[PDB]
């Protein structure tokens, strides 16, 4: 099974203030479990998953101190980046970080991740070997030259191969409830008259997790392309997703068209058409 | 430019006078202005600091004068004493890098002592049989008297050193001459002919 | 209360240099500066807790390590002429406007060879009888001669205790032959005391000179004695 | 540069008149994270509006979700007001029950 | 878990 642990860090510079806005979000198999926000009344690591309550007071204090340190790392790095690009402090600048690891067949390290971005675009990233850095621009070349000399990659490799794998094994064992939860989609076809002789059949998909879904419209085996027009996968708000795929069909011949839904957790792919009411 | 500019490079004032140490900056972003005092053999130490909102800030004899419009700062030492003779550095800080201090070149102040009763005399510091050298000492002379290098390969002459003392007549200026090959030494230096001993 | 040892350091071109800095105040930030004569202290790098920050212009020339909150090191590999300057270490409780406490500093001089290095010759000169007669004061003169480089710390010790009151030492030493390079230095110091104090045969006077030279790790080829970090002194007891 | 937000206005469950539902405003694919989101009922701003916490995708783009409890009717018109950089005016996206 | 970054950019 492909298991993963990720840490999504954000640092937005605040003009006129010493410390930037620091947000650190933790994920286990694309599910939020921990969160830190500097904008909060009491800045500390808070549990976002129910199974995360099993952790002692010593754990939360240790993680909060890591965030307070990272808050200062991003603060100084932000100031150095202004000099590299000849930017002003009066403007707001964003620095983002993505760090984590992937699990193979059964609870063993596959690939280590450590990426950085400045102003939405790729800045510096750690390669698969976890020893070499890939710099996207001339300013990042300075960062690469610094980190190769100080040996930063060795410290990140030690975490990614050690601590990251060790803690993910603990979380996957502790979290069996919300972590393994899979939701099958509920599908139905709606009728909408388009213009005079043409009609639009909309195939809905509701209450499904994860978001990875496939909707295909077909006329007795032969599928329809480009004339389909589909919508982007949107969250319902209760920890589940929504999606629909329309089709331009003639009036009276709507029964000849069938919608097929493909999703993991569904034992057999859903086959459906119009009722009618 | 930041940078920081400090004027003048060196300043010499008399005991009791007011020492004015000017400083200037270019970046409007600078808000914090600390002044560091450094003594020879010792590292710089915080003396007095000022913010962009304030315009004076007094601490006994030390007073700063901040002007945001002209981007100038000045350090006033109300009553100069020889104990204040040190290198003064003016630092600057902005909100986007409060940890970093941008120091100025530094002003070297030299407070000349007020000698109440000067007795200019050249004494023959005799006699050690352990060495071949002959030591001549010029002491109790006024701060006005300038000591020259004499320009000789045979004789070595040291520059005037101050004795910061409260008790009298311990507070004075002194110069050492030696002399290996004899008793004149100064010679070439502007030595006061009158009230000279012997 | 920032400690920096040694006060002076000498190294050969191509040899590694390591400077140590002490805390005890449990401060989060520890700074490293470079100070050249008639120039402002230039910020090299700093350490906030475990986070290292090196300046863009400085990086490639300096490395740093912080094993714990109390100690911080500045590493030079390899040393070579341009590094010859005083290195000041600073400490601060935060990463902001709050006060920076500086150490005494480490004056580093990097040379091609160590052949011209010589320890000082310390000699005491008893005060003049005419000086005691004219004024009720006596001036003792100390002389440290033939030392290279200018890595000396002159001290006055009266009755087995270091004295700072009445002491007057030259701010800069004199060159034995200022026409040519690698000239040996000479330094003088004065101790002014009352006539009654010098005339007392019970009072002991000592001029102590702390010299900074070669270490145990450093090599020596010359038949002449090794010019190691040593204390050279001259004594006087006071005639009546 | 600086990515323009992708706005989507929809209901939590299939719309039914009289039945209590939840109106959503999915704002995604934007940069910088500074954004202004408001829910509208017949042009008037809805005050009691809940919002999801700050999150970003693999391509570094930010995404947020704004939600409020509402009772759908054939007369009441719903929309979403989104304001961001690289946009001259705050964009208004009309709510369609069929979409 | 989170990791603490070493040297700054
Ligand atoms: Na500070």
């Amino acid at each position: 099974g492909p298991h993963s642990m990720r840490y999504f860090e954000t640092a937005v510079s605040r003009p006129g203030l010493e410390e930037p806005r620091y947000i650190s979000v933790g994920y286990v198999d694309n599910k939020e479990f921990v969160r830190f926000d500097s904008d909060a009344e009491n800045p500390r690591y808070e549990p976002r998953a129910p199974w995360m309550e099993q952790e002692g007071p010593e754990y939360w204090e240790r993680e909060t101190q890591k965030a307070k340190g990272q808050e200062q790392w991003f603060r100084v790095s932000l100031r150095n980046l202004l000099g590299y690009y000849n930017q002003s402090a009066g403007g707001s600048h964003t620095l983002q970080q993505m760090s984590g690891c992937d699990l193979g067949s059964d609870w063993r390290l596959l690939r280590g991740y450590l990426q950085f971005a400045y102003e939405g675009r790729d800045y510096i990233a750690l390669n698969e070997d976890l020893k070499t850095w890939t710099a996207a621009d001339m300013a990042a070349q300075i960062t690469r030259r610094k980190w190769e000399q100080s040996g930063a990659a060795e410290h990140y490799k030690a975490y990614l191969e050690g601590e990251c794998v060790e803690w993910l094994h603990r979380y996957l064992k502790n979290g069996n409830a919300t972590l393994l939860r899979t939701d099958s989609p509920k599908a139905h076809v709606t009728h909408h008259p388009r213009s005079k002789g043409e009609v639009t059949l909309r195939c809905w998909a509701l209450g499904f997790y994860p978001a990875d879904i496939t909707l295909t419209w077909q006329l007795n085996g032969e599928e329809l392309t480009q004339d389909m027009e589909l919508v982007e996968t949107r969250p319902a708000g209760d920890g589940t997703f929504q999606k629909w795929a329309s089709v331009v069909v003639p009036l009276g011949k709507e029964q000849n068209y069938t919608c097929r839904v493909y999703h993991e957790g569904l034992p057999e792919p859903l086959t459906l058409r119009w009722e009618p009411p | 430019q930041q940078q920081v500019r400090q004027s003048p490079q060196s300043l010499t004032v008399w005991e009791g006078e007011t020492a004015i140490l000017n400083c200037s900056y270019e970046d409007s972003t600078f808000n914090y202005f600390p002044w560091y005092q450094q003594f020879p053999g010792e590292g710089p130490a915080l003396l007095i600091s000022i913010r962009s909102v304030s315009d004076k800030k007094e601490d006994g004899r030390f007073t700063i004068f901040f002007n945001k419009r002209e981007k100038k700062l000045s350090l006033h030492i109300t009553d100069s004493q020889p104990g204040d003779s040190a290198t003064y550095f003016c630092a600057a800080s902005e909100t986007s890098g409060s940890w970093q201090l941008i120091f100025g070149s530094g002003t070297t102040v030299s407070v000349s002592p007020n000698i109440q009763n000067p007795d200019p005399a050249v004494y023959q510091l005799r006699d050690s049989k352990s060495s071949d050298k002959s030591v001549c000492l010029f002491t109790d002379f006024d701060s006005q008297t300038n000591v020259s290098q004499s320009k000789d390969s045979d004789v070595y002459i040291t520059d005037k050193c101050v004795l910061d003392m409260r008790s009298m007549d311990f507070k004075s200026n002194s110069a050492v001459a030696w002399s290996n090959k004899c008793a004149n030494a100064f010679n070439n230096s502007i030595i006061p002919e009158d009230t000279f001993f012997p | 209360t920032v400690k920096q040892n040694p006060r002076y350091k000498l190294a050969r071109v191509g040899k590694p240099v390591n400077l140590i800095c002490s805390q005890t105040m449990n401060h989060d930030t520890m700074y490293w500066y470079q100070k050249k004569p008639n120039q402002a202290p230039k910020l090299l790098l700093f350490y906030y807790d475990k986070i290292l920050n090196r300046e863009a212009d400085t990086f490639e020339k300096f490395q740093s390590s912080r094993p714990n909150n109390s100690f911080c090191s500045l590493y030079i590999g390899s040393a070579g002429l341009e590094y010859s300057a005083m290195y000041l270490c600073a400490s601060s409780r935060d990463l902001g406007r709050d006060t920076q406490y500086f150490g005494p500093g480490t004056r580093l001089t990097v040379l091609e060879d160590l052949k011209n290095v010589f320890p000082p010759e310390v000699a005491v000169f008893e005060p003049s009888e005419a000086e005691i007669s004219h004024t009720q004061k006596a001036t003792l003169v100390c002389l440290a001669t033939g030392f290279y480089p200018d890595h000396v710390e002159l001290s006055w010790w009266v009755n087995g205790k270091e004295v700072h009151s009445g002491v007057c030492t030259d701010p800069q030493p004199l060159k034995e032959q200022p026409a040519l390079n690698d000239s040996r230095y000479a330094l003088s110091s004065r101790l002014r005391v009352s006539a009654t104090f010098w005339q007392n045969p019970r009072n002991h006077f000592r001029c102590q000179v702390q010299f900074y030279g070669l270490s145990e790790n450093d090599e020596w080829t010359q038949d002449r004695a090794k010019p190691v970090t040593q204390i050279v002194s001259a004594e006087a007891w006071g005639r009546a | 540069i600086q990515k323009t937000p992708q706005i989507q206005v929809y209901s939590r469950h299939p719309p039914e008149n009289g039945k209590p539902n939840i109106l959503n405003c999915y704002v995604t694919q934007f940069h910088p994270p500074h954004i202004e989101i408001q829910m509208l009922k017949n042009g008037k701003k809805i005050p009691k509006v809940e919002m999801s916490d700050m999150s970003f995708s693999k391509d570094w783009s930010f995404y947020i979700l704004a939600h409020t409890e509402f009772t759908p009717t054939e007369t009441d018109t719903y929309a979403c007001r989104v304001k961001h950089a690289s946009m001259a005016e705050p964009k208004t996206v009309y709510w369609d029950r069929d979409m | 878990a989170s990791n603490e970054n070493m040297e700054t950019m």
